[PDB]
């Protein structure tokens, strides 16, 4: 017990964690709300934050999977892991306006 | 219990083609119609 605190014990928990698009196992303490469904809001579903509008959708995914990709590396479709419903994801800005 | 195996026929391998198998997922990220 008494000796330098380099010679002292300590306790290391390496927390290793990983995101996939597995369903989501552990979450953090925020605190969900309700589900915005035509309007252009900031999303976050299972810590896949985003800005876009949200809409049913059409698309099947895999029983495991989460969310869906475009071409480019944006998520274009998110499952909803309350309803479990799929919801296609739209950016906000109209690329056209002159 | 364990038996030292008997009337064995002094094994030896023959020898093939893998052809296009084997093949395995490199990582853990997700792709979708992709091409890497
Ligand atoms: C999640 O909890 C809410 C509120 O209790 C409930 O209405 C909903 O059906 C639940 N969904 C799942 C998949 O458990
Ligand atoms: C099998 O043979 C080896 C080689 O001598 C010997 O060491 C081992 O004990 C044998 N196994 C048994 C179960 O007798
Ligand atoms: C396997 O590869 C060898 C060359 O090493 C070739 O002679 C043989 O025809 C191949 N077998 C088949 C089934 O293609």
């Amino acid at each position: 017990p008494t000796n330098g605190v380099g010679y002292q014990p300590y306790r290391v928990v390496v927390l290793s964690f990983e995101l996939l698009n597995a369903p989501a196992t552990v979450c953090g303490p925020k605190k969900s709300t309700n589900l915005i469904k035509n309007k252009c809001v900031n999303f976050n579903f299972n810590g896949l934050t985003g800005t876009g509008v949200l809409t049913e959708s059409n698309k099947k995914f895999l029983p495991f999977q989460q969310f869906g990709r475009d071409i480019a590396d944006t998520t274009d479709a998110v499952r909803d892991p309350q309803t479990l419903e799929i919801l296609d994801i739209t950016p906000c800005s109209f690329g056209g306006v002159s | 219990q364990c038996v030292n195996l008997t009337g064995r026929a002094t094994i030896q391998p023959s020898f093939t083609n893998s052809s296009h198998r084997g093949v395995y997922y490199p990582d853990t990220i997700f792709r979708s119609n992709s091409l890497v």
